[PDB]
């Protein structure tokens, strides 16, 4: 068959609370194979968590999550669980499960490390103690000084919003040359921040009209702007 | 710590040079090491920077192909290549380190510069 | 929702083999009502086995040509509506008891032979042995809640009619709702190699002996306690008893032997035999001690019989393993009809009749005393252990020529292709 | 159980030698070999095996001609001989006991056997 | 317990060639696994036991040892192969990553653009001030970018973010935003972005004055 693994589990929780992460397999037979949980850091590098094989009295932690995390099996339905215990800010990531080897600890040696085979998808763990807030909106406008051969840029700035994602438009789509987005910042409060910058020739600032868009989803908040010397 | 150029005169046209910078004083073997362009008249531009052992070369569009870097660590010196060369090319280079080892681009010791001049 | 599949087959069995014991526990009154001595006391299980036996192959053919669903619905009612119109006979006529209980064999063999099919078809590799286990471990717990029903009600309600009346109701219960939540979905050459296995026909003779032994002492054993009670000067707490210790010995016969041939088998190739052969033997020093226990105190007759029942059964569980491992895999399924067929021939299907016999020839030859109605049941019954002492000895027979069958049957599949 | 033995780093064109023995007084005589094999993105599948009385062989069909197998039921040893190895050989070597007979068109089933090895890795650079 | 992975980005056009280090002293010394990750996606395996292939990988890549340290080698590049790659490694009960190394794409020098954009009436009318500085389209990507507020030098205070290869003409872009109030902001009138770059031969400085129109 083909091998499937998903996950289930993702989402928001303030701190100090608690969570169960779901990993559900099939096409495979559950019992030859161990279960390994990864991490990936928003920015970072990969990280090893934690390791299941099947008979359950194979468990392993790392060095960083003793006393918070416990993992454990259930055959009959081909499932694996981890919980979540005393989670904090610095736990927030994309959580993976990946498919071991049921004993690659007694045959790991020299010259073997076999490897993790197939992967998931991940869900995202969020953990935030803020509140669902609007996005406010300003303006970048050019000047008589920002002209870089007859070319100048003005952009909208897009602030204090939680949580992820916000999606921009301009003119509702009517200009997409010299357009760029920087990804969105963390403010020191644990609010995001971002954006948006164009470039067009001098002269343009004479006839042509530049509205800034910008739609948040779960406020359903689409707020318009207009830019002027 | 002092540093000296050599490597200017006359050419052909589509001629070819060689070009040495030695820099005394300082070693140089984990610094980056650029040279510069700059025409009668004209500003100083960039020509070549040659970054740590193992972190390859870089140069502009208008002096692509035709130019080629080199160092040499024992001799703490560094060496430029000069092929193809034309009228629009007679200025005066110059010679100069970049310190910082984060490549922000911290050049503070310069050289004394040659005059290269082609023509027919 | 196959759970509610497994679940309600698996009641469908309970029934099925609480309604085969339900004379047993009330055959002191059935003589009582026809004026019947022993001889035609037996008759009650003989043709019962009888009909079963013939009806349960042609039942296994009709089976898969046509639908499954119909047949056993169709079994359930017939046997249930046939038993309940039974207790209605007047007492003039015993042929019509007699007649009653073939009809009743026709429609169980029908729903035993099929519903195993069925709760085949319908698992994967790793869990159809557990759902096979659940549904079969429901043997033992029908057969003693046989006695214990049949007892229980006949006392309460004060009158023996009512044993056969309360099964039915489930019956027709039963029969309706394995109509909605059921998802429906060369042997002559094969004979003559089946017969010159050695280990297959010693195997297949050690089955009837304990086929007869089982059918003699389950149906004749709670009748002789009784007679041993009145002669005693002591006195239904007979059945009762006798039910609660067989759902038990029933268990832990299959546990023992499992698990002693299972610590056997890394020690030599012949352990399957031997563990049977040693069950059997022990089994009979302990069975002929009822018969001796039994004139005197009751509670060493009890004792008796839960030693020897339990030894007794501990070779249920390894006569399949024994044939699966003589026998190539293309002519297994003729194999097991085979011995089925003659276990049920040469075994239990006129043992009861036979002991009934006896104890009749005994008795017409003395006086005729509540004393010698005790003595000659006693006399009748010791053929029980004899043909068990021939029952190991067949084993013994078998675990001489296990290994040299184990490498011809290798020969034979590796050469075919 | 049943611990094996050998495994290791070799050399296409090389060749290694696998045992696999049951330690204690335990027997295995009823039933004791057939070997196994794995990689990582595939599924477990069997490679030979051996039979109870005569000595009779039976192997997968990539393999034959170039493994053999044997048999010591005086000391409870079954060893494995590979000849001529290649890069595709790279996997995890098990060990497996069971009841059924030995025939063509029985390797590839193993969730039905008895008693298992943990393996033994065999890697065959280049 | 840690890998070194050198060098940790590498620059290359299509068609070269091009070789990754992976150096450790934990208790397996001779075999690691490699994986590669494109941005967004789950990582895939690539090679196992330090020289063995998995199934259906491309036959460009190939991987080896020597002495305590390990190589990873692409021999021709293509388009659908800038990403990121790490090491594996298995000491104990324990299973430790790479740092990972990046492969994106080379051309030629581009002085950066530079703007800066001074707080609006909107962000002063709530007290909150924050202005922006903007680089644009520049090659290679080290840049260093100070703050210089009547030629005093703020820290602490600046935040920066940078996006992704541009994917027409492979250039960057650079955002840097300082936060003060607008207390403070009246107690200035000078502010001045200073940045420095290798394609510049000088410091490039921008300048603004507080209220100017
Ligand atoms: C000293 C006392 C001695 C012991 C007495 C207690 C009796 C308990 C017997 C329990 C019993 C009932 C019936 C069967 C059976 N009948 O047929 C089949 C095969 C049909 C497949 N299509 N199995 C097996 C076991």
């Amino acid at each position: 068959s083909e091998v499937q693994l998903v996950e289930s589990g993702g989402g928001l929780v303030q701190p100090g609370g608690s969570l169960r992460l779901s990993c559900a397999a099939s096409g495979f037979n559950f019992s030859y194979y161990s279960i390994h949980w990864v991490r990936q850091a928003p920015g970072k590098g990969l990280e090893w968590v934690a390791y299941i094989s099947s008979s359950s009295s194979y468990t392993s932690y790392a060095d960083s999550v003793k006393g918070r995390f416990t993992i454990s099996a259930d055959t009959s339905k081909n499932t694996a669980y981890l919980q979540m215990n005393s989670l904090r800010a610095e736990d927030t990531a994309v959580y993976y499960c990946a498919r071991g080897y049921q004993y690659w600890q007694y045959h790991a040696s020299w010259y073997w490390n076999g490897g993790l085979d197939y992967w998931g998808q991940g869900t995202l763990v969020t953990v935030s103690s803020a509140s669902t807030k609007g996005p406010s909106v300003f303006p970048l406008a050019p000047s008589s000084k920002s002209t870089s051969g007859g070319t100048a840029a003005l952009g909208c700035l897009v602030k204090d919003y939680f949580p992820e994602p916000v999606t921009v438009s301009w003119n509702s789509g009517a200009l997409t040359s010299g357009v760029h987005t920087f990804p969105a910042v963390l403010q020191s409060s644990g609010l995001y921040s971002l954006s948006s910058v164009v470039t067009v020739p001098s002269s343009s600032l004479g006839t042509q009209t530049y509205i800034c868009n910008v739609n948040h989803k779960p406020s359903n908040t689409k707020v318009d702007k207009k830019v002027e010397p | 710590v002092q540093l000296q150029e050599s490597g200017g005169g006359l050419v052909q046209p589509g001629g070819s040079l060689r070009l040495s910078c030695a820099a005394s004083g300082r070693t140089i073997s984990r610094y980056a090491m650029s040279w510069f362009r700059q025409a009668p008249g004209k500003e100083r531009e960039f020509v070549a920077v040659a970054r740590r052992s193992g972190d390859g070369a870089f140069y502009a569009d208008s002096v692509q192909g035709r130019f080629t870097v080199s160092r040499d660590d024992a001799k703490n010196t560094v060496y430029l290549q000069m092929n193809s060369l034309k009228p629009e090319d007679t200025a005066v280079y110059y010679c100069a380190i970049d310190s910082d080892t984060f490549y922000s681009g911290s050049y503070d010791y310069w050289g004394q510069g040659t005059q290269v001049t082609v023509s027919s | 929702g196959r759970g509610a599949a497994a679940a309600i087959l698996s009641l469908g069995n309970v029934l099925n083999y609480l309604d085969r014991y339900t004379v047993a526990g009330v055959l002191l009154d059935i003589q009582q009502h026809f004026g019947v001595k022993d001889r035609g006391a037996g008759l009650l299980q003989s043709v019962f086995i009888c009909s079963f036996m013939v009806a349960a192959p042609i039942f296994g053919y009709l089976g898969d040509r046509f639908n499954r669903k119909v047949i056993l619905s169709c079994g359930i009612f017939f046997w249930s509506a046939v038993t309940f119109s039974s207790s209605f006979i007047p007492q003039q006529y015993f042929w019509l008891l007699v007649l009653s209980r073939g009809l009743v064999g026709i429609g169980e063999a029908s729903y035993s032979t099929i519903a195993p099919t069925i709760i085949g078809d319908l698992f994967t590799k790793n869990t159809r042995t557990l759902m096979l286990s659940v549904f079969y471990f429901a043997i033992p717990l029908g057969s003693g809640l046989g006695y214990i029903t049949g007892s229980s009600v006949k006392q309460a309600a004060g009158d023996w009619h009512w044993a056969l009346r309360v099964s039915p109701v489930l019956g027709m219960i039963t029969g309706t709702l394995i109509l909605i939540l059921v998802p429906a979905t060369s042997w002559l050459r094969d004979m003559k190699a089946l017969i010159r296995n050695r280990s297959y026909v010693f195997s297949s003779l050690a089955t009837s002996a304990v086929s007869f032994a089982t059918g003699a002492l389950g149906m004749w054993i709670p009748l002789y306690l009784h007679r041993a009670q009145v002669v005693q000067k002591t006195a239904a707490k007979d059945s009762l008893i006798f039910g609660a210790i067989t759902c038990f010995t029933g268990f832990l016969g299959v546990v023992t032997g499992a698990g002693a041939t299972r610590w056997c088998r890394l020690k030599t190739q012949r352990a399957d035999p031997l563990v049977c052969a040693v069950g059997m033997l022990g089994s009979a020093i302990f069975i002929c001690l009822i018969f001796v226990a039994a004139k005197s105190s009751i509670v060493g007759a009890y004792i008796c019989i839960f030693v020897g029942e339990t030894l007794l059964f501990s070779n249920w569980a390894i006569t399949a393993d024994i044939l699966m491992y003589v026998v190539i895999p293309t002519r297994r399924a003729t194999a097991v009809a085979l011995q089925s067929f003659t276990s049920h021939l040469l075994g239990d299907a006129g043992s009861p009749y036979l002991i009934g016999f006896i104890s009749d020839l005994i008795r017409q030859s003395t006086k005729d005393s509540p004393l010698w109605e005790f003595l000659s049941l006693g006399y009748a019954l010791m053929l029980c252990p004899f043909v068990v002492v021939l029952g190991g000895m067949f084993f013994l027979a078998t675990a001489l020529f296990f290994v040299s069958d184990r490498a011809r049957a290798e020969q034979q599949v590796n050469q075919l292709a | 159980q049943l611990v094996e033995s050998g495994g290791g780093l070799v050399q296409p064109g090389g060749s290694l030698r696998l045992s696999c023995a049951a330690p204690g007084s335990r027997r295995f005589d009823y039933y004791t070999l057939g070997w196994f094999r794995q990689a990582p993105g595939k599924e477990r599948e069997g490679v030979s095996c051996i039979s109870t009385v005569g000595g009779i062989t039976n192997y997968a069909d990539s393999v034959k001609g170039r493994f053999i197998i044997s048999r010591d039921n005086a000391k409870s040893t079954v060893y494995l001989q590979m000849n001529s190895l290649e890069p595709e050989d790279t996997a995890v070597y098990y060990c497996a006991a069971g009841r059924e007979m030995c025939a063509p068109m029985m390797l590839g089933d193993y969730y039905d056997m008895d008693y298992w090895g943990k393996g033994t890795p065999v890697t065959v650079s280049s | 317990i840690q890998m070194t992975q050198s060098p940790s980005s590498l620059s290359a056009s299509v068609g070269d060639r091009v070789t990754i280090t992976c150096r450790a002293s934990q208790s397996v010394s001779s075999a690691v696994a490699w994986y590669q990750q494109k941005p967004g996606k789950a990582p895939k395996l690539l090679i196992y036991s330090a020289s063995s292939l998995y199934s259906g990988v491309p036959s460009r890549f190939s991987g080896s040892r020597s002495g305590t340290d390990f190589t990873l080698t692409i021999s021709s590049l293509q388009p659908e192969d800038f990403a990121t790659y790490y090491c594996q490694q298995s000491s104990s009960s324990l299973i430790t990553f790479g740092q990972g190394t990046k492969v994106e794409i080379k051309r030629t020098v581009a002085a950066p653009s530079v703007f800066i954009f001074p707080p609006s009436d909107s962000q002063l009318k709530s007290g909150t001030a924050s202005v922006v500085c903007l680089l644009n389209n520049f090659y290679p990507r080290e840049a260093k970018v100070q703050w210089k507020v009547d030629n005093a030098l703020q820290s602490g205070n600046s935040q920066e973010s940078v996006t992704e290869q541009d994917s027409k003409d492979s250039t960057y872009s650079l955002s840097s935003t300082l936060t003060l109030s607008k207390a403070d902001y009246e107690k200035h009138k000078v502010y001045a972005c200073e940045v420095t770059h290798q394609g510049l031969s000088s410091p490039v400085t921008k300048s603004f004055n507080r209220g100017e129109c």
